[PDB]
Formats: C-alpha cells, structure tokens, sequence
C-alpha cells in the first residue's frame, strides 16, 4: 500500500508498469540465481518470506481452528512444487515436525426443516434457518458481535473427529508451510503435471 | 433549526502586529469556497483571484464573487479566526467598517463588490502565513450600479489608446472619487463589451421613429432638465431616419421587442448578491439584513 | 439457488492513550478550550561565570 | 478519520460484494465384457467353473 | 485497456490469443487447448526482449 | 419492529462511526504537532556540536 | 437463472479478518463483477416489500 | 371501532403547524422553557446513545411544498409514466370549466418538429408514446403562427416535477409538485425526485483540473429556442446545470447555442421581419443541493437522470439573444 494512496491515476500506473520489470529482470528463476551469487541460503530465505506476506489472508475461517499441527499451533498454507524443487527446499528449510492435526470427514448440509418448505414452492433457499431464524423471531436489534457469531458460523468445523495426518511440515517466520510435490499422483497415470508449464 | 459556525484552524501563531488591523473589523464580509466548520486559511480571502503577482481584473473577480458563499467574522482569538456564514435567506448582524465611508440608513439597499479604489486599504497582507487575505466591500447599489459603470466605459478607451479626469473618476453627489485601474486584464472585461454589441446594435435595430420624432420637438424649443446632454443640438443621425410617415401598428410591433431586449440587459448588468437592509442604527453602526444570493 | 455465507467486518478501536505514541506526550485532562485563550510557561536561565 | 484541516470531510461509506459459484463435471469409463457378466450367473457345480 | 485487476483476475485463468505450441517440428499455431498449460508476459506487459 | 430495529442498529453504528474516526484525530494531529516541530539530522547535527 | 445482488437487509454475520486493506481503490477500479457502493444516507436498509 | 379512530388523533393532532410561541406575563420567565429548536449544539458524552439524542431529533425543520391539482385528457398526458417526470402548462384560453393541457419534456420534442439527429436519443422513445406528432397538434391550430412571433415561451408556466397520477378512460388526475419536495404516494416517507433525460440536459459544469468553489447551490435552467428547419419554423429545447449565478450562465448559452444563432441570422441579409428577431427565453426551475449525484436509469431503452433532494422554484422567461 505504498504506491496505492492516491489511487490509480496515470502516473501511479506506469510507475507500477515500470516496476514489473526490475523485479521481473532481476527475480525471474530466482532459484536458479541462487547458485552462481555469493549469498545464496539467505536470498532464498527472503523470497519465501517475500511471498508469504504478499498473499491476502482475507481468510472469514482466520476465526475457525481447522488445521493445526501438533501442540496447538498454526498452519498458514500450502506451497506445491515439482520433486526437483521439493529436493532444494528440503536442504534449506527442514521438515521440522512432520506430522498435523485435521478432520476426516466433510460437513454434511441437509435441507431437513423448513428450508424444504422454501425449497418446493421458491426456487431459491438458506443455509442454517434456525441458526437464522433466532435473529429476526426472537433476538433482534443486537450487535453482530464476534463472540456470538464464530461458533455458529463453521457448521461442521468443531464436531468432525481429527486425526493425524502424515506429512512434510516447515516454519519460516512463524507460519508454518506445508511442502507437497504432485508427481507420485501424476507421474503414474502418464498424464502431465500442471505444476510443470 | 439550522447552525452555522465557520472556526478557521491556522498554523502559526499571529504577530501583534496584525491582530489590530483584525480587531478593527470585528464585523465584516468574506467570501470562502468550502463549506464545513474547519477551513485552511487559503480559502477565506478573495486572494484566490486577486493576488499582487497577476493582472486581475474586477469583471473576473465579480464574476468569481456570485459564485461563493459569504459570511460574517465573530471573533479574532490570535490562532483562530471565528466566523459566521450567510444562508439563502437569514437574518444576521452586519456593521459596516469599510475605508471610503459611505453613510447608510434603515430601508436601504445594498450589495457585494470587489475592492475597487484602494487595495493597499483594503488589503492587509500576513507575512506570518505567508497567504494573504484580500477584502470585498459593500456599497450601496446606486453607487453599487454607478462604479461598474465607467469600468465597462475605461477598458473600451483604454483600447483606442492602443486624458485621465473624465475615464475614471467615479462622481457620487458630494464626493468623486478614483477608480484602482494600473494593472487590469481587459479581456474578460472585453467578453462583457463583446456581448454588449450583441445588445446595442440590435436595439439599434428597431427604433420607433415616433419616439424620434419627439427629439425634432423636444430638444428643439421643448426642452427639459434632463436632457441637457445634447446641449441644444440635434445629432446628425435623427435627420436621416424619421422621413417615413408614422403609423401606430408599425411601432406596436416595434416596442414590444424594445420591451423584451432591455430585460435582457438585466443579465449584463448584473451585480452579485443583494442585501435588503431593513434596520439600521447610526451610532453601534449594526445593521440588519436577510441575504438573498442571486 | 440458495444463499451461502453472509459476513462482514468487524472494526475495533485502538484509542491514544492504550498506544504508546503518548511518550511524546502529557495528556491531562482539560474542561473549557470555549474559554481559554492561549497559555503561558515561564523559566529562568541563571548562568554562573 | 477526522482530521482538522479545510479537506472535504466524508461521510460514512459501505460495499456489497457478492461472489458466485461454478460448476465442473469429472467423466470416467470402465469396460466390462460381456463373457463376465454372462458367468456371474451361470449355475457351475463343477470345479473347472 | 480494461479494469487493472481484472486484467490481474483474467491473466491466470483465460488464455491468450494464439500462442505457440510445443513438443513439435515448427512453432505452428495452437490448436487444441486440452493440455497446453503456458502463459507469456509479453502481451500484459507488451515489450521485447 | 423489524423495521424499527432497521433503524436502531443503523443510527447507533451510524453514532459510533463519528468516535472510531474523532479518535484517529488524536493520533492524526499530535503527530502533526510533532512533525511541524521537527528539522531533520543535517541541520541538527551540525548545531548539536 | 444467474444470481444477481440485491440489497435486502439481510442479519449479516459477525467475521474476524479484517478486508478494508485496498478497497476504496479495489472495486473502483475492477476487482470483481456486482459491486454496490453506499454514500452515506443510503447505507441503510431497504424498504421490505413482497 | 374508535381504536381506528384513536389513530386518527394521533396523527393529526401530531401533524400540525407549529403554533405562535405566545406566554401571558403572569407565569413570569416561562416562555424561554418553550423555545427548543433554537439551540443547536446539543449534548455530547462519552458513549451517547439514541436514548442521549432523541432530543437531538425531535426538532425538526418545517417543510412543505404545496401542489397543483390538473384534469387532464387521456391523449396529452401518457397513460405510461415514470411517476417524476418535469410538466408544463400550456395557456392558450378557459374554455372548460376544469379542463388543463399539460406538456412533459418528452411530448414537447413531438410538438416541435426539429430534426432527428440533433437529438437522437428520445426520438425513437418518443413516437411510441404519441403518434405521429399530429394528434397533439390538432388541439393548437396556432403551432405555426405561434412560432411566427415569439408567443409561445410567454406560454409556459413550468410546475416541477410529480407526485401521483390516478388515470381513467379519458380523464386523468395529476397532482404535480410546486416549491419543493413532494411527499410520495405509493412509497410512504419517500421523496419523488426529478427526472431528466440524459439526451435533453447539457451539463456546464464539467471541467479537467486546469478551480472553482463549491456552495449549496446548483440550478437547473430551462432554454427554449426559436430555429427554423426546411424554411418552417419550429422550437427547440435544452436543459442546464450549473451553480454560477445568473451572470456567467447568460454569457455560457450563447457559446452553446453558437450555430444556431449562425444559421438563421446569415438569411435576413434580404429580409427583416421583427416579429422574428426574438431568439430565446431561459426560465429558472430551481435549485439542487451540491455535490448530489444524477444515478442513470433506464427505461423501455431510454436513459434516465435522477436528482434527489430537488426542491422547486419557479421563474419568468427572461428573454435572451
């Protein structure tokens, strides 16, 4: 949000047109620079670390527990390479726990009730009517409050028995990353990966 | 019911030099753009317009001064500057301060002009803000209509010069007075006259030959105290035109335009907003008016 | 065609005095800026020779 | 934010975002041949069948 | 020349127009999009190199 | 009812809108105190010998 | 049929994330179909009808 | 039954004038405790609450406009409307005792026979709302010599914008709004604004950075211009929009209507006839509230300006040239 007080007029944009392209030119293959600079272990550490914070977590179950790793931590997300790369990032960043915590099962949505009886007649519907209906029927003119509303807006993802689930684990920062490679799965079946391109 | 209040923030400081020129007109008029309640000081004046290091002339600054709203100091606190607006129809207290001093009465009839004889009087300047503060001034709209009069007359004499005693020199009865005119720019000033041609040749146009008819009588022996311009003789031009008989439906048709185009003349003539002043003491020199921005 | 997810924000409050930018700062209590007109502090810089 | 200076100030603002859903098909295949699916019944009793 | 995020919304998922192919002779053009995964920056950011 | 709790749930956010954008102000304009009354290092630290 | 917005007041639900990080650039300036700005008096709900 | 009624006191007896603040001196220094939406500057607190100002809003400005009742034919007037068109009325003499001609902007354009392009947005949408701009013009057989010299923008006192219209067979009622802002019918507490159509109004606002003020004011005109197409006279009609005060406007329109003014007056080199040398009329429809933004619409397709808050105020038609 550096560049982006004053909005989009005509010189915000191509002094962002500009800016691809000293971080196209210099970061393109930024593993395969890693070799021939002299840092190397570090300059990786800050593309990760670069990547990492320019996603949006604008994630509405930040407020839900889904996935944790062992002793109650976080997961942040997912990285997926190809095996040659899944070889390099396990040299430089260890796979320090291996082992999270998840659920097992799905979260099954029946149209038992009375969002049957809107099913039949309207051809439109609700998700969770009673959870609904005891805002307008019976508690009304209260604050949307966050204590009062994370509980009942996940649906299965406090009732679902988790179970360990067995894979690579890694901590830059403090969010942890999962490290996976789709190849066994698509390296059987001679059809090609997209993660290759 | 409705409020108006228009405190102004300032960044530094007032000397003690200028608070004394602001607590001498503790009561006055100036013009701002942005209506809220906070304001920088870079909108109150008129100096938006009129600042030394252009050429302004006081069509455009005129023409500028109908568009704004306008309002009425309070107080002067040494950093904030207290003011009051004026709404499309209100009742306030305006107590006149303004230099070439004209006397008012109850029932009298106001308006809003540029300050048009001494800017140097009518401007202070503050050096400790950097941005100056230029004043408008009030006067009565016989005066009011009487200095727009030569301005719309010099620029037309200023181009043929392309001496000084009778171009300027504004005459109320009792005192003339001089207009302010070294740097000026003569081409809004010319869009005005520019407009006029399209007014004065075509009332040129439709001249009812009976109404001439009356000048190869009156000014002849039949004369009057106000018709002393011609000084006893008929101009060249009436001898020419009144040698068609007359006839009444002719001019009917005549003066029924004559009738309409002089009510145009009202959109050239125009002075900014009016102030109908009912009440009016002579000695606290308060007044009393309600606004009517038009 | 149902509806699914109905959300919004939730916006907090972080006040002056709960951050520490107020270092810089000595925040007392005060009734009538409507009255006061400045302020005034006065000091006395004795040099010894 | 109120801030104090001649800025247009503004008022209280609000969006409405709405998001869609899309739809996607997976398509399998499976022979089967129809010797097989004649001896699934077959009454056999003998242990050749 | 359209809206700045869509253009960032449309880059990833629809295809450009006419790219090349591979694992062929010549670059011929493409013909069939079943399989082709590519992208190129040079029409967004519209440059040679 | 319904109707009128439109309202009070509005007007009342619509309250509170004013104090989650005053309190800014605080932290807006003691900056801007701070920062009218701040040279930068060339100029001090020539002067701080 | 295609789902449009509507702007019926609806009994939201309280999140945690906050989502104001580039907006009042974002959706002016296409970040995704069916935005629906409010400028002050008509952020309010709408007048229910059946 | 009375519980009907027990309403009917409520809400009258709560909607009234106000009265004439009036105290006998024998209470003594009372008649101040009466004086209430006088203040301004109500109570503020640490966490106020709708229970800390509805003081605060109890007091409320008093406003209302007051409106024309018409009975109009079922052949001037569209059985169609979009409920906050502009109107007219046309004056010519009283022969009916209740018996009114209206005009909207839109059979207006029909009324005058100019040509397609000059304004081609309502053209298409105006000749399914009236035939083929005849049946209108049987009811003035003067159309032509009203144009011949200069009678027709003297004949026209503008209303405003709509409120309701009851339609029957032949007969419809149109209460209009005057002065202000007409309360709503079939939406209660709503305000019906004004609508224009996008091809009839020219902005003069509008400006690159290049800077002007702002204020409270912006005021939509009203033109009227006597032209003369395939050697027959006929009318034509624009809109505007700008808060600049009745000087600068008069010194603007020329500009707009530069060809026009070109045209006709290259043929009176041969002639002159001076029923003719009136060009235009602009009357004054009122003020906008600043900064309030036209929302298009559109219509069976015609797009549809908007304003909200539109208040109503009338004027003469002040000749122009």
């Amino acid at each position: 949000p550096v560049y982006s007080e004053r909005g989009l007029k005509k010189a915000v944009k191509s002094d962002m047109v500009s800016m691809f392209k000293a971080h196209l030119i210099e970061h393109s293959f930024f593993l395969d620079k890693a070799e021939l600079m002299t840092r190397g272990k570090q300059y990786v550490l800050t593309m990760l670390s670069d990547m990492l914070a320019a996603v949006c977590e604008d994630t509405v179950f930040k407020g839900v527990s889904t996935y944790t790793t062992a002793s109650g931590q976080q997961v942040a997300g997912v990285l997926e390479t190809t095996d040659s790369v899944m070889r390099r990032l396990m040299n430089l960043l260890g796979q320090v726990e291996s082992a999270m915590s998840g659920p097992a099962a799905y979260a099954s949505y029946v149209v038992r009730g009375a969002n049957l009886v809107t099913a039949v007649s309207y051809g439109r519907a609700m998700r969770n009517f009673e959870q609904f209906m005891a805002r307008i029927v019976d508690h009304p003119n209260a604050l949307p409050s966050v204590e009062g509303d994370k509980a009942a807006l996940a649906d299965g993802h406090d009732e679902i028995q988790r179970t360990r689930i067995a894979a690579s684990l890694v901590k830059i920062g403090d969010k942890f990353v999962a490290i996976e490679s789709l190849q066994r799965m698509y390296n059987e079946t001679q059809f090609p990966c997209p993660l290759n391109r | 019911a409705l409020d108006k209040s228009i405190v102004v923030n300032l960044t530094s400081r007032l000397f003690a030099d200028e608070l004394a020129a602001l607590q001498s007109k503790i009561g006055s008029v100036l013009p701002l753009g942005d209506c809220h309640r906070l304001q920088n000081i870079q909108a109150l004046g008129l100096g938006c317009v009129c600042s030394r290091e252009t050429s302004p002339d006081y069509i455009q600054i005129m023409q500028y001064l109908s568009k704004c709203t306008l309002a009425v100091l309070e107080e002067v606190r040494p950093d904030s500057l207290r003011l009051t607006r004026m709404d499309p129809s209100d009742n306030l207290q305006i107590k006149n301060v303004y230099a070439p001093f004209f006397q008012w009465d109850s029932n009298t009839q106001l308006a809003v002009l540029p300050p048009l004889f001494s800017r140097k009087d009518s401007t202070i300047v503050l050096e400790s803000n950097g941005f100056d503060i230029v004043f408008p001034m009030v006067v009565p709209q016989q005066l009011g209509h009487a200095i727009l009069q030569q301005l719309l007359v010099y620029h037309i004499y200023s181009k043929i010069s392309a001496l000084d005693l009778y171009t300027t020199n504004v005459s109320f009865m009792g005192r003339t007075y001089r207009l302010d005119v070294d740097n000026t720019d003569p081409r809004t000033a010319l869009r005005v006259l520019d407009d006029l041609s399209m007014y004065l040749c075509i009332l040129s146009a439709l001249v009812p030959r009976g109404c001439l008819r009356l000048l190869t009588a009156l000014v002849r022996h039949d004369r009057h105290p106000l018709t002393e311009v011609f000084e006893g003789v008929v101009p060249d031009e009436v001898t020419r035109i009144d040698l068609d008989q007359l006839s009444v439906p002719d001019d009917i048709t005549r003066m029924r335009v004559m009738f309409s185009y002089l009510q145009s003349l009202s959109s050239i003539f125009n002075l900014g907003p009016r102030l109908h002043v009912y009440a009016y003491s002579a000695e606290t020199l308060a007044a009393s008016c309600w606004y009517s921005p038009r | 065609e149902a509806l699914l997810g109905v959300y919004t924000n939730v916006v907090e409050f972080v006040k002056f005095l709960e951050t520490a930018l107020a270092a810089a700062c000595v925040n007392t209590e005060f009734k009538d800026l409507r009255r006061m007109i400045d302020g005034k502090i006065q000091f006395k810089i004795s040099m010894p020779t | 934010i109120a801030h104090g200076d001649g800025r247009r100030p503004n008022k209280q603002r609000q969006y409405i975002v709405m998001k869609a859903c899309n739809k996607h098909h997976i398509g399998a295949e499976i022979e089967l041949a129809a010797a097989d699916i004649e001896l699934l019944f077959a009454e056999k009793e003998t242990p050749l069948d | 020349n359209r809206g700045l995020y869509t253009l960032v919304n449309e880059y990833s998922a629809r295809l450009a127009g006419a790219p090349a192919t591979s694992t062929t002779d010549l670059q011929y053009v493409v013909v069939n999009g079943t399989d082709v995964f590519l992208d190129q920056p040079c029409h967004m950011l519209q440059e040679a190199y | 009812f319904t109707e009128y709790a439109g309202a009070i749930k509005t007007i009342t956010s619509a309250l509170q809108f004013g104090m989650d954008a005053l309190e800014r102000g605080l932290v807006d304009t003691v900056l801007a105190v701070k920062l009218r009354h701040a040279p930068p290092v060339f100029i001090l630290k020539t002067l701080g010998d | 049929m295609e789902a449009t917005l509507e702007q019926r007041p609806f009994p939201y639900l309280a999140t945690e994330a906050n989502l104001l990080t580039q907006i009042k650039e974002s959706a002016a300036d296409g970040l995704f179909k069916s935005f629906q700005l409010l400028l002050g008096k008509d952020a309010r709900e709408g007048s229910v009808r059946f | 039954q009375a519980e009907n009624a027990a309403r009917l006191g409520r809400q009258v007896l709560g909607l009234l004038p106000p009265p004439t603040h009036r105290v006998s001196l024998t209470r003594g220094p009372e008649f101040a405790r009466g004086v209430r939406d006088l203040l301004s500057k109500y109570a503020a607190s640490t966490r106020p609450t709708v229970g800390s100002l509805h003081e605060a809003l109890r007091q409320a400005p008093f406003r209302q406009p007051t409106y024309g009742d018409f009975l109009v034919y079922s052949q001037t007037f569209s059985p169609q409307e979009p409920l906050g068109t502009f109107l007219f009325s046309f004056k010519q003499e009283d022969n009916g005792s209740s018996m009114d001609m209206l005009l909207t902007p839109t059979s207006l354009f029909m009324l005058s026979g100019m040509e397609a392009a000059k304004a081609p947005q309502t053209h298409k949408v105006a000749g399914v709302w009236y035939g083929s701009g005849s049946g209108l013009a049987d009811f003035i057989p003067n159309l032509s010599e009203l144009m011949d010299t200069g009678e027709f923008h003297t004949l026209l006192t503008p209303v405003g914008p709509m409120v309701q219209s009851v339609h029957s067979t032949f007969v419809t009622k149109v209460t209009s709004a005057m002065k202000g802002v007409g309360l709503a019918r079939d939406e209660p507490r709503a305000h019906v604004g004004l609508t224009l159509p996008c091809d009839m109004l020219v902005d003069l606002d509008e400006s690159c950075p290049m800077r002007e003020p702002a204020g409270l004011n912006v005021t939509i005109y009203a033109s009227l211009v006597y032209l003369r197409v395939n050697q027959r006279p006929s009318m034509a009609l624009t809109f505007f929009q700008s808060g600049k005060g009745f000087a600068e406007v008069v010194a603007m329109i020329k500009d707009h209507f530069t060809d026009v003014i070109r045209t006709k007056y290259i043929q009176l080199r041969h002639e002159l006839y001076i029923n003719r040398l009136v060009f235009g009329a602009v009357c004054t429809l009122g003020t906008v509230p600043f900064d309030s933004h036209p929302v298009h619409q559109s219509l069976n397709s015609l797009p549809v300006l908007v304003f909200a808050n539109f208040e109503a105020a009338c004027g003469p038609w002040t000749v122009f040239l």
